[PDB]
Order: structure tokens, then C-alpha cells, then sequence
DNA sequence: CCTTATGTGATGGACCCTATACGCGGCCGCCCTGGAGAATCCCGGTGCCGAGGCCGCTCAATTGGTCGTAGCAAGCTCTAGCACCGCTTAAACGCACGTACGCGCTGTCCCCCGCGTTTTAACCGCCAAGGGGATTACTCCCTAGTCTCCAGGCACGTGTCAGATATATACATCCTGTGCA
DNA sequence: TGCACAGGATGTATATATCTGACACGTGCCTGGAGACTAGGGAGTAATCCCCTTGGCGGTTAAAACGCGGGGGACAGCGCGTACGTGCGTTTAAGCGGTGCTAGAGCTTGCTACGACCAATTGAGCGGCCTCGGCACCGGGATTCTCCAGGGCGGCCGCGTATAGGGTCCATCACATAAGG
């Protein structure tokens, strides 16, 4: 796996701001919007990650991410808590 | 097209942003308070339109506008000047619209070329082989009016004649090749005809996609290993296709050659032209209508009236900048 | 056809007058010089009152024993994740045109800082308290922590009913030889 | 000759039916309520001692308020240049369902070893009290930064010396031609 961050592409990036109801864009907005969605990702994996490996575990379940966010205090509905 | 969205079933369209229809105005069965043509104006909007169509019109191909402003770009209006020859002025009808015109040639090299050659074959051919009296300043000036003077004598075939209008000189258009010259020696009036296509950008790019086609066809053959005419071809898209024709009066003897040397060989232009008035969609003639109704059309009046003012307003300014 | 010497008719050029740099001088941006002075720095140099040290002592950290059940170790088993196939788009992408948006600079003018004078809020000392509130303890007693039986109602699953999807049909939208006008 | 229609052909919106999801009804187990025992934390009771306003009052002070100048900050206009918006043709790999494996998850074990609970000791830690040196304030000489004045260069502007230069209007010039023989 590798340049994955590019994988997000530009388009996805404009939906997404699209739904937020910008309607001017600026090109160095995908950079910046990419770096915010790495550091929050690797923040709320670290959290999910050691909440698994407390358990002697090997399969992240969606109790470590919603319980991880939880810790952040996002708070997350709907996925059988 | 910003204009006013018609209410559903008035007695009109709306074609060309003014009321239209395809049958003639029926304006006595339809309308109960008709305003005045003087009130509608429709008329003028459409003889103001009409002109300035006319001199912005597809009719003719554009080669040279005028740009829009230490920049060099100015350095480059002397060499678009001297790149044309300069010739003399004439008139031209358009519908029930008269323009007037100075004549230019586009100076082809390869003429100019070939003529130094033919020069120095007559030369070497030639060399192998071996008061003032005003009645012939006079027969001087007729001869030059009826035969030709140097640059005459070299742009006799193949020259190039550019378009200008005199009350518009920001804008230059090709003489159509593809037309039928007439010229009547009784009346010194010279009618052109052309078929115009109105989606001839489609059929272009269509053209284009289709040679891209026969490369690639080519260059897969040549891995193991063209007169293409868009009009002909059975895939073309439906041509929605005007004919034309125009009177231009004014033109003098000598200019007659030159003009009647420079259009295309005549078969093959009718030929093409039958192809395409068999494939070709003619545009439909319709009816304007003049008279609308104050209460009904209140709306379309005032819009109509509006932008009239815009017009004339703008105008103004267009003899203020001269 | 040979054979003097120039008509034909513009693009190429010299000119008129324009307007200008700058001599001497000033407004001004600016280096910088320049002062006055309005702050800020660091070091006493001091007298105050808290940090922190010292002691009395008490109650809770520590100990050795007991009982018992929560975590651990397999380890049985089974289903959700992983991987490769391989059609099918359609979401991404490169590229073309333009246009309306962001920035650079404009002049304007109004409001909010720097500062001076007046007005208000607050404390000291008068005059020394009583009220009532939070903390502290004793004394029942009632409350639901506990083990236990009873019998259930709630959860896991299968069956049934509906919907979205599938495909005959009763003509629908037409083909086409040929007998009729 | 060309039209009317007798005889015949693909199709399809209409109509009849088959191919997938969700909710209600049946089993059946880890239960929730209930009965009775239980005690020690909650609640009722009683000081008790300490901290909170009295209450407005004058004689003051430090902070608040109000007034004013002005100058520069905000801000509405707008010339313009471009970098995001809209619209293609074109590619990728994201989505779809399918086949074959598994290892990680779920839980049932059987029971142990470590920690809940308990008398008893004792010393660390808290509560009270006492104190000199770490702190708090600023006086001073010195630091340093602010801001208008402005010496002086000279960008740019002013009176006007004399001067360098352009667009503007004038023409001179060449190719091959007009004429005589």
C-alpha cells in the first residue's frame, strides 16, 4: 500500500464539501483537508488499536471504534451499542 | 435567451428572442386590443437585430478582429496592414439591407514565388531567342482600369480576397470558395450563392473523430505490416442547412478576373452541394408578428422595450468613440 | 524589335513644434542625527509574616491466617474475514474555454485612542455586638444486601404474509404479395 | 400504372404470475419477584462554637466617568488577471456476485491462587504552634525606545532657462515603361 492518501482523490473531497454547502472551492483546500483527516485517523486508530490489543486480540471490532471515539468524545450511534 | 419565458399558449414563439410564427400574423382574428407597431416596435427590434446579425453574421469566415486592449502587440497592426493589399470600395445588399466595402487581397507567397520564377524563365527565354500628350495618360488610366498592373498581374489566379465592412472595420471574413460567382457585364452586379449548415461544428468534430478512426484502422495495419469528405459519409448527423445567396454591386472589370480566378472548380462544389440538399435539413421559413396585445403581452412589450432602450443606449457611445 | 530617359504613385523620411530636464529652490520620503523624556532594567536595602520545621499523638497501614470463587489455561468449534476471478460501468482524470471572483490600490470620513478634568465607590474608624448557620456526635431502626424457591416473560428461532421482480398476452405496431380501380 | 386489402410478422403495454424481506407466533431458560433473615448507614436528635451583617456615617482616596482632538482604520469602488467552474472525451478501478480457505473469535470446561475479610500493633501522617529570611516595594543610575524637528540627497514639483526629442506631414524615389526609327 502506498500513495494511499492521494486515494482519497480530489472529487471525493468535493462531495464532502459539497454536503458542507461551499460553493467556492480553492485547489490547496485537498492538501490541507487531507493532512486533518490523517492526523484525526491515526488519533482515532492509535485509540481503537490499544482498546483491542487490551483484550488479547487480534480483530478491531466496532465496539474499539465506537468506544475509542467515545475517549475522544464523538459520540456515535447505531452500531449495536 | 434571458428574455422572458413566453406564457404557455400565446399566438406566438419567441424565435430569435422575438415573436414569430410559421403561418402569417393573423392579427384581426387574434387580437382584441392590438398595440400599435409604433407601441410593439417588434418591427425595429428586428430590422436593428436584422442589421447587426449582418454585420456579426456566420455568413462569412472570420481571419482578423481587432484586439481587445511597451505591449508589442501594437508593432503587429502595421504587419496585418502590409500583409493585405488595399483596394477599392463597393457596395453589397444583404436581404433588404445594403453595406458598403473596401476590398483587401491575402497575400499568397507561393504566387509571389512561382511569379519570380516565371519572371526568370521569360527573361532566360527572351535572352535564348536573341504639352504631354494627356490621350495616352488617358489610355494609360483605361488600361489599367481593364487590364492590370503588377500586383495586378501576378494576384490574377489564386489570390486571396478578404472581407471588411466599412461601418464595422473590427472585423475581417473570408470570401466564400465554396459558392457560385455571377457576374453581369450589363448591370456590374455580381451574385454569390453558398449552402450554410447550422451544426457544421458538429459535423466537423464528427469528421474529426472519424479520421482519428481511419488513423487508427492505418496504424493497427501497419503494426502487423485522402479526400475524406464529412458530407458524403453515410454517419454524418443531420446537416440543419440554410441556402444563400447575395448581389454585391460596385466591383470593376479588372477585379473581375481576379474574383472569378479565385473561386473553386465549379462541378465539384454542385456536386457537393447535391449531397448535401439530400441530406441536408432546410431551415424552416416563418412569419413574425409584428402587433401584440397590451394586457396579454404586457410583459414581452415592456421586456421588448427595455432592451430597445439598452440598445439605443449603447449605440450612442459607438459614434462617441470614433 | 532596339534603345533613350522617364510616368507612375507609395512608403520612407526630415521636419516642426512640443514638451521637457533641470538651475536654483522647496515639499517631501527617507537616512540619520538629535534631543528630551517616558517608560523599563537590575540591585540593592529594607522591614514584614509566612513556609516549613518541630513535636503530640492517634487511627489506619501493616501483618498473619482463612476461606472461596474470578481468572486463567487449554481447547473445542465454527463463521466472519481474506484472497483471487472477472465483467460493468462511472467516477476520476486531462484538457479546453471564460468569467467572475480576489487582490492592489484608491479616497473618505467617523470613531475610538491619548489625555485632562469631575464625579462616584470603596475603606477606616465610629460603635461591639446577636443570629443563625455548619460541624459534630449519639441513637435507634429500617432498609435492601443476602440465600433461596417459584414460575415466568422474555429472547431465539421458524412460518406466514407482502412486495418487488419477473414474463405471458391480447392485441400493438406493422410487413408484404396481389386483386381491384 | 398505381391503389386497396388479403394474408401475414415481428413486438409490447397490458396483464398474470414468480422470486425475495420483514413481522408475528411458538418454544423454552436463565432468569425477576417474592419470603424471610439480616445490620449497620441513614435519619432523627442536640449541642456548640464561629463566622457573618449591624447600619449610616464623614473624611478621605483610587477608579470610573465624561469631554475633547484628531488621525488613521475601516471600508465601499473598482481595474484587472487569473485559477476554479462547466463541459466534453477518455481510463481506472470501485462495485457486483462468485469459490475456495481459515484463524481468529466465542464459550465451555475445571479449578487455584490471590484477594475479600478479620484481630491486633505501631509509626507514619496530621494538627497545632512557632519563626527568621524569602519576599514585596521602589530609589536610583543607567538603559532604551519613542517622535517630532529637520541637515541634507535628491524624487518630484515650481518658475522658467535652453534644451532633446517624437508624430506628423511632406516627398523622393524605383520599375519597367512611352516614344522615335
Amino acid at each position: 500500500l502506498r500513495d494511499n492518501i492521494q486515494g482519497i482523490t480530489k472529487p471525493a473531497i468535493r462531495r464532502l464539501a459539497r454536503r458542507g454547502g461551499v460553493k467556492r472551492i480553492s485547489g490547496l483546500i485537498y492538501e490541507e483537508t487531507r493532512g486533518v483527516l490523517k492526523v484525526f485517523l491515526e488519533n482515532v486508530i492509535r485509540d481503537a488499536v490499544t482498546y483491542t490489543e487490551h483484550a488479547k486480540r487480534k480483530t478491531v471490532t466496532a465496539m474499539d471504534v465506537v468506544y475509542a471515539l467515545k475517549r475522544q468524545g464523538r459520540t456515535l450511534y447505531g452500531f449495536g451499542g | 435567451a434571458s428574455r422572458a419565458k413566453l406564457a404557455t399558449n400565446r399566438p406566438f414563439e419567441i424565435v430569435a428572442g422575438l415573436p414569430a410564427s410559421v403561418e402569417l400574423p393573423n392579427y384581426n382574428s387574434s387580437l382584441t386590443h392590438p398595440q400599435s407597431i409604433k407601441n410593439s416596435g417588434v418591427l425595429y427590434d428586428s430590422l436593428v437585430s436584422s442589421r447587426r446579425t449582418w454585420v456579426q453574421g456566420e455568413m462569412f469566415e472570420l481571419y482578423w478582429r481587432r484586439p481587445k486592449k511597451e505591449s508589442p502587440t501594437s508593432g503587429t497592426i502595421p504587419l496585418i496592414r502590409d500583409k493585405m493589399q488595399k483596394m477599392c470600395d463597393c457596395v453589397m445588399s444583404g436581404g433588404p439591407h445594403t453595406f458598403k466595402v473596401r476590398l483587401f487581397i491575402l497575400k499568397n507567397d507561393k504566387i509571389e514565388q512561382k511569379w519570380q520564377d516565371e519572371q526568370e524563365l521569360k527573361k532566360k527565354e527572351k535572352e535564348l531567342k536573341r504639352p504631354k500628350r494627356k490621350r495616352r495618360k488617358n489610355a494609360i488610366k483605361e488600361d489599367k482600369d481593364m487590364q492590370l498592373t503588377a500586383f495586378q498581374q501576378k494576384y490574377v489566379q489564386g489570390a486571396e480576397i478578404i472581407l471588411e465592412y466599412l461601418e464595422f472595420t473590427h472585423s475581417r471574413y473570408y470570401l466564400p470558395k465554396k459558392s457560385v460567382v455571377e457576374f453581369l457585364e450589363d448591370t456590374d452586379e455580381i451574385i454569390i450563392s453558398w449552402i450554410v449548415i447550422h451544426n457544421s461544428k458538429e459535423i466537423e468534430k464528427f469528421k474529426t473523430k472519424k479520421i482519428k478512426a481511419k488513423l487508427k484502422a492505418d496504424q493497427k495495419l501497419n503494426k502487423e505490416d485522402v479526400s475524406f469528405n464529412p458530407l458524403f459519409e453515410a454517419d454524418c448527423p443531420t446537416p440543419l442547412y440554410t441556402p444563400m445567396t447575395m448581389k454585391l454591386s460596385g466591383i470593376h472589370k479588372r477585379f473581375n478576373q481576379i474574383i472569378r480566378n479565385s473561386v473553386s472548380p465549379m462541378e465539384e462544389v454542385v456536386k457537393e452541394m447535391e449531397k448535401i440538399l439530400q441530406i441536408g435539413t432546410r431551415l424552416s421559413g416563418y412569419n413574425l408578428w409584428y402587433q401584440l396585445d397590451g394586457y396579454d403581452d404586457e410583459a414581452l412589450s415592456e421586456s421588448l422595450r427595455f432592451e430597445l432602450n439598452e440598445w439605443e443606449h449603447a449605440m450612442r457611445s459607438r459614434r462617441h468613440k470614433r
